[PDB]
């Protein structure tokens, strides 16, 4: 009849064996997201703002690599990026070089609706940020463990790494 | 990498994507995920969000070549999708989840495993991990 | 922005371009000119840099646009070309430059000029800034 | 079978009100730059090469939008970004956000050759260039006068 909907928390090398403690919440992460985007297209959400409402949680869970659980630079410090497109008017939203915007992706569509531009990058993204007011936290907020961990890994063996990689 | 993309009851067609980028990738390196036509790309035809080694995105417009692939060549959705995923990509390097104007859901990916769902208002619904095999 | 296009013998393309972007543009903001696939393209087929209004190139993804055009539809450098710069892009907002595997020059623009050479092994060169008359 | 060359310093309104002295420098610019290209395909230099040796020099010339020449932030700075590619190989390179650097196109060179990343910006592009040894200058020297008074109008204009 009528909508459809799909996400991803991220395609790369992941194990058969993938433990319970790492595999787990990944799973519920994409059925938790993937209720909110049901039921807001249910409601009838210009699906625009619903992969702007699914994208943000999945920013929000910690095993998924954007926002909160983003990997790490080789100097250990956060970069995230995002984009956004509406397919019926072309308009679209990007940003990159984030440290401490909670939700990227929203800063995204800021930049596509209040911004005679498409991309913000580094200082001046999150000049626009502070101007616009969106959520900010410290860092560190961003950071996991098992982020270190893999950076730590990748480090020694000098490498740059999928997030999902063995 | 995190993604999203939906499509309406009149084919209003939309697209995100956002991310950390790589694991110890250099400071102030860029990815796919912020390039349009790259990591994201929306449509009359289809809405799309790429995912995996970003490089590899970008070199190959991932997004942008399946909406290309579908107006000017007139494959479908699926078609386009795996075209460009199993014959343009290294593999091991890219999944990309889309949907079409019509409601029609393609999410191949040729690296070994992409974490991803969807739904449709007929009913359907998938978790997933692997590939089906 | 600045670009140069150039082909040898055996149809090895490159493209490369550059700018300082758009007067007043906000500190941070990024146009089409380091995007692969808006402002810069090079394939098998042909090489593309565009100029001209950032946002509307990023949009359209002109030199991706012009090479798909190509291999998909079949359409020539001049056909693809002229589709993306007259059809499918604004007026007043984008020109390009092109060359073909084969040799093939393309210049076409929808602002009121654009700074432009170019030539050939066999003996062509123009140099102009308005559409030729 | 034979070479060819294009190449452009912009594209915009450039108006039936344009003066020779901004014309000319123009279009010596362009024809100085065409030779420079012309002159390496006739070498048979590769064309990745001759892409960034024409770009280079486009940049070189103060009346155009590039490298020297740039236009100005709403901040009076200079940000510069470009782009290379290679059609045989399909290989990248970009940056964004450069300030100090002369040659932009030969940094994008540079990451595309040196990096495992297609695409550096901002103040982590400037360190790969100082790693690189590559030209810098300080940014007083990219400022044309043409330009600050482009921006004052501009902003009043909005
Ligand atoms: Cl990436
Ligand atoms: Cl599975
Ligand atoms: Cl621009
Ligand atoms: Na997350
Ligand atoms: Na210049």
């Amino acid at each position: 009849g009528g909508w459809s909907i799909a996400l991803h928390g991220g395609a790369g090398d992941i194990p058969f064996s993938l433990p319970p403690e790492r595999r787990k919440p990944r799973e519920e992460g994409l059925r938790h997201c993937l209720q909110i985007g049901v039921e807001a297209l249910k409601a009838q959400k210009p699906p625009l703002d619903v992969v702007e409402l699914v994208v943000r949680e999945l920013e929000n869970i910690e095993h998924f690599n954007a926002g909160i659980g983003s990997v790490l630079t080789n100097s250990g410090t956060v970069e995230m990026e995002a984009s956004i497109m509406d397919g019926n008017t072309m308009k679209c939203g990007a940003v990159s070089g984030l440290s401490t915007v909670l939700n990227p992706i929203s800063l995204a569509r800021l930049v596509m609706d209040k911004t005679p531009h498409i991309y913000l990058a580094f200082q001046g993204a999150q000049d626009f940020a502070k101007q616009q007011g969106v959520e900010t936290v410290d860092s560190s907020h961003l950071i996991t463990a098992e982020n270190v961990e893999r950076l730590k890994l990748a480090i020694e063996a000098n490498r740059v790494q999928v997030d999902y990689s063995q | 990498t995190v993604g999203c993309v939906a499509v309406d009851s009149h084919g209003n067609l939309a697209s995100a994507t956002s991310t950390g980028g790589l694991v110890n990738k250099m400071v102030g390196r860029i990815g796919d995920t912020p390039l349009i036509g790259a990591g994201t790309y929306a449509n009359e035809l289809c809405a799309v969000s790429a995912t995996g080694k970003g490089e590899e995105i970008i070199r190959a417009t991932v997004a942008r070549d399946v909406a290309a692939l579908m107006e000017f060549k007139g494959l479908s959705l699926k078609e386009a999708a795996d075209f460009v995923i199993h014959e343009r990509t290294p593999k091991g390097t890219v999944g990309l989840i889309a949907v079409s104007a019509a409601g029609e859901i393609a999410m191949p990916f040729n690296t070994t495993g992409m974490f991803r769902a969807c739904a449709t208002e007929d009913g359907y619904s998938e978790i997933a991990i692997w590939p089906t095999t």
